[PDB]
Formats: C-alpha cells, sequence, structure tokens
RNA sequence: AGAGUUAAAUUAUAACUAAGCUGUAAAAAGCCCUAGUUAAAAUAAAAUAACCCACGAAAGUGACUCUAAUAAUCCUGACACACGAUAGCUAGGACCCAAACUGGGAUUAGAUACCCCACUAUGCCUAGCCCUAAACCCAAAUAGUUACAUAACAAAACUA
RNA sequence: CCAGAUCUUAAAGAUCAAAAGGAGCAGGUAUCAAGCACACCUAUAACGGUAGCUCAUAACGCCUUGCUCAACCACACCCC
C-alpha cells in the first residue's frame, strides 16, 4: 500500500518551472489538499512505475499494464472496503484481478526473470490453476476428511508393528 | 397458434400444483424417509472404508456428522 | 453504491360554513367522527422536459446536490467465480396510498367472478435468504461481404 | 520384448511362445463425478524421507456381450 504526502504538486504542477518562489497560497491551491481522488491516481501511478519498471516510457510493454491494473485493484478495494454492498464494482474488482492473473501468466511464458521481478516487489502471489475445478459440496469435504484421517492412522498402525514386533523377534536374537 | 402449447403446459401445471397441495403431508412423510435412508447408506460408505483399511474402530475423534438434515 | 435535500398532490390535526358525503349503465351498502374553504408534519411516489434514445454485462436506470466511479493496447470460452425484475420467507423499523385474502352491497338460475365500499399480508428502509419470468429484440460472440440469390410469414441474403 | 518347453546339429539356427510392456484402435450408460492409498526418493531390498497418484479427452462404478476370422481369447461339474 503507498500514500501520497498530501503537500505535494498535483502530477501536471511539477516541471513548470518557477513553483518554489511562489507564494503559499498558490502552492496550496495546486497542492492534493485541492485535488480528487483523480489527481491522487496519477501520483500513485507515476511513483509506483518509477520504482519497480525499467523503462518507464513504455506504455505498450506487459509489465507497465501489470502497474497500472494493480494501481486500480487497489483502488477498487479501498472502494469495496467502504461499500460493501455495491455490486457493479465488485465485479470490476472479480474481472480486474482475472486480467492481471492472465497477463501475468502470459509475462511469466515470455521473459520469467522480469516476471520474478514483478511478482516480488507488487507482493503479488501468482497461484497455478487448479485442474477439475469443482464444487466442494458438504458429502465431499467429509468423505475426504475421513479418508486423510484413515490414511493417518494405518501409518501408526504399520508405524508401531515396525517397531514392537520387530523388537519382539529382535528379543529371542538379543536374549 | 402457439397458444395451443402454452395452454397445455398451463393445464398440466396447474393440475400439478394441486396434487402437492393434496398430499402436501404424504410427500413430506416420503422426503423425511428418503433423507433416512441417505443419510443411513451414506454411513454405510464410510463404514465401509475403514473396515477394508484393517482397522477395527473408527478413528478417534471422528463422528460422522448428518450432512442430510436441517439446518441453518 | 453512499451522504444530504423537496417541489406538486395526499393525510393526522385546527378554525369556519353547510346537511348531507362517497359510488354506478342504474343502485344498494358504507359514512354523517362527514363535506367545502384556509393553515399543515411524517411516510410514499418521482407531471411538462421525453416528438430526446443516453448509461450499464444482463436484469435495470430518467426530482435535486456532493463524494467514490464505469475491467482489458482494444479475439472465442464452461458444470468454476460474481450477478440476477417481480412474487415469496426470517428479524427489526415505517405505513400517506394502493391492495391478493376476508366481510358487506349489487348482478345472475347459481357469481365463493366482472362492478361498488371497508380493511390485512404486502409494495417501503436496514441485515440475510430464495435464484424463478413471454429473463423475448423468441434473432449467440468476434471479423466481415452486397457478391450468389426471393419456400411461406416476419425484422433482406450470406461467408470465416 | 520374450523367459521357458521342444525339434535339428558342427551349439547356434528354427517352430510354439508364458510373464511383462504400449504409438494407436476398442460395446451401451455421467440420473456412475469424484475413486480413497490408488504415488515417488534414498539406500536398503530394511529403515528413513517427501505428500503425492488416476479423472469431464470420462477415473472409479453399473448393464449387455465371445471375436477385428488361414485364425485368435477363454472354460473343462460347482465354490474366479
Ligand atoms: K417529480
Ligand atoms: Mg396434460
Ligand atoms: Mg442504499
Ligand atoms: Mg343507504
Ligand atoms: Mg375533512
Ligand atoms: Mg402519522
Ligand atoms: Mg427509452
Ligand atoms: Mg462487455
Ligand atoms: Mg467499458
Ligand atoms: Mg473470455
Ligand atoms: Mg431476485
Ligand atoms: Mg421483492
Ligand atoms: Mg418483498
Ligand atoms: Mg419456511
Ligand atoms: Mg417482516
Ligand atoms: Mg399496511
Ligand atoms: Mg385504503
Ligand atoms: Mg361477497
Ligand atoms: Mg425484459
Ligand atoms: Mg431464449
Ligand atoms: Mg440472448
Ligand atoms: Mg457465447
Ligand atoms: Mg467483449
Ligand atoms: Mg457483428
Ligand atoms: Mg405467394
Ligand atoms: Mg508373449
Ligand atoms: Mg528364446
Ligand atoms: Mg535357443
Ligand atoms: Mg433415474
Ligand atoms: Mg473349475
Amino acid at each position: 500500500q503507498d500514500d501520497p504526502p498530501p503537500s505535494m504538486l498535483l502530477l501536471d504542477y511539477q516541471n513548470v518551472p518557477g513553483i518554489h518562489k511562489v507564494d503559499d497560497v498558490v502552492k496550496r491551491l495546486l497542492s492534493l489538499e485541492m485535488a480528487n481522488q483523480k489527481e491522487k491516481l496519477k501520483i500513485k501511478k507515476m511513483q509506483l512505475m518509477n520504482k519497480v519498471l525499467e523503462n518507464p516510457e513504455d506504455t505498450s510493454s506487459l509489465e507497465a499494464r501489470i502497474v497500472a491494473l494493480t494501481v486500480k485493484i487497489r483502488n477498487y478495494e479501498e472502494h469495496m472496503q467502504k461499500h460493501r454492498k455495491d455490486k457493479a464494482h465488485k465485479r470490476f474488482l472479480l474481472m480486474s484481478i482475472d486480467q492481471r492473473k492472465k497477463m501475468l501468466k502470459n509475462l511469466r511464458e515470455t521473459n520469467y526473470a522480469v516476471f520474478e521481478k514483478i511478482c516480488k516487489e507488487l507482493g503479488i502471489e501468482y497461484t497455478f490453476p487448479p485442474p477439475y475445478h469443482r464444487k466442494a459440496h458438504r458429502r465431499w469435504v467429509t468423505k475426504k476428511a475421513l479418508c486423510t484421517q484413515v490414511f493417518r492412522e494405518v501409518q501408526k498402525l504399520k508405524k508401531q508393528k515396525r517397531a514392537l514386533r520387530a523388537a519382539a523377534v529382535a528379543a529371542h536374537k538379543q536374549g | 397458434k402457439n397458444i395451443l402449447k402454452i395452454r397445455r403446459r398451463k393445464m398440466n401445471h396447474h393440475k400439478y400444483r394441486k396434487l402437492v397441495k393434496r398430499t402436501r403431508f404424504l410427500r413430506r412423510k416420503v422426503r423425511e424417509g428418503r433423507l433416512r435412508q441417505k443419510q443411513v447408506k451414506f454411513e454405510r460408505d464410510l463404514k465401509r472404508i475403514w473396515q477394508k483399511a484393517g482397522l477395527k474402530e473408527a478413528p478417534a475423534g471422528w463422528q460422522t456428522p448428518k450432512i442430510y438434515l436441517k439446518n441453518q
């Protein structure tokens, strides 16, 4: 997560010369104080790419787009935490995650070195798509739990059989 | 026109919705009866698992839940 | 999706006048704690603009203001994830008005219907569920062509 | 791919081919959708270690049935 400082000139009114010589009044009118959420995203996107990307001037690169989507994904999550019953934005959040997931897979199969750096910097955790998407109903999860528990119990029966029964035979040898 | 088919499907649904209402409690008895056999048959399936694995008793701490039971 | 707000109508309610007021093709029942005028919260619904055709993936949305905001450098894709009018259920709150059920009146051979009067669930807000429609523009998505050529009807025909 | 049995003989040729294995092909049914130990490593041929394997291109089940024909597969009263 990132936190743009409040008293910073917005993206556009930065490179123009002669700003620091202006009085505090105009600097206040251009800072993030008098700018809406839209201007905040620009500063987040500008800073984020300058920290992880190699060539910021390239926008068509996959890594650049993944950074752009991550900014929107974080923005949607903040909106979702406030407006919980909103369904239009929840759909956007899920589709944005799926698009980033699809683009991360494409980046991995082309440039592994860049994919590793993007995955580490942004904190994204890439999980392989599990085969055979099935709905885990109560009957299946119950029976699966029993089979795993029975499997562990069989190991204990054999493990103690390996210890005690062999020792009993070895008792005759040792005497 | 196609109304000769919608009306035929209208009458059948209207008569079925009266067969359920007239014998509502008969279906209640059968539904609960099938649910008990559904739960019992599930218990035998789990009982078969541990018996064929060589164990004598079910693993400790395992009580089979009643999945086909009314809850909320 | 949140937060704030109210123009026109209606009602509680008060004053004044009047004896009748509602209702139908025609009546009865109901009311007379009523009707007309003046003054007026709350709840609910959003004239004209709209002879415009915009936004959203669909179902949907058209009183005002502010905040947040509408995925993908722009192919296809399920039984997986998310959503889904209206009716219906569970808990709390609201209730002008409309209103299944029910009662009365009338009609009819009968009228547990159409018509008239009263009132409830409910339509509403908050939280959860249900996941159904003629969910129909009965026309699947993405690129295209006007060549070939009229079963009928309709919203002309066709290729990948 | 083929041990083994047999025949011939100058002990290396041939006939039949068990077991085991797989490029592909192989009845109906998904209202059979999950099977429940079905994997692997080390060295041992133990122990120890990892937590995996098959499956919507049909696993696991159920029903019907000799065949793809110089012929092949199976049974020899019944309890495979
Ligand atoms: K209005
Ligand atoms: Mg019928
Ligand atoms: Mg709301
Ligand atoms: Mg009267
Ligand atoms: Mg009055
Ligand atoms: Mg009131
Ligand atoms: Mg329109
Ligand atoms: Mg779309
Ligand atoms: Mg869009
Ligand atoms: Mg797609
Ligand atoms: Mg619904
Ligand atoms: Mg509703
Ligand atoms: Mg409701
Ligand atoms: Mg109930
Ligand atoms: Mg309620
Ligand atoms: Mg009410
Ligand atoms: Mg009323
Ligand atoms: Mg009556
Ligand atoms: Mg519609
Ligand atoms: Mg259809
Ligand atoms: Mg359609
Ligand atoms: Mg499609
Ligand atoms: Mg599209
Ligand atoms: Mg098209
Ligand atoms: Mg003709
Ligand atoms: Mg062989
Ligand atoms: Mg040999
Ligand atoms: Mg030999
Ligand atoms: Mg059946
Ligand atoms: Mg025999």
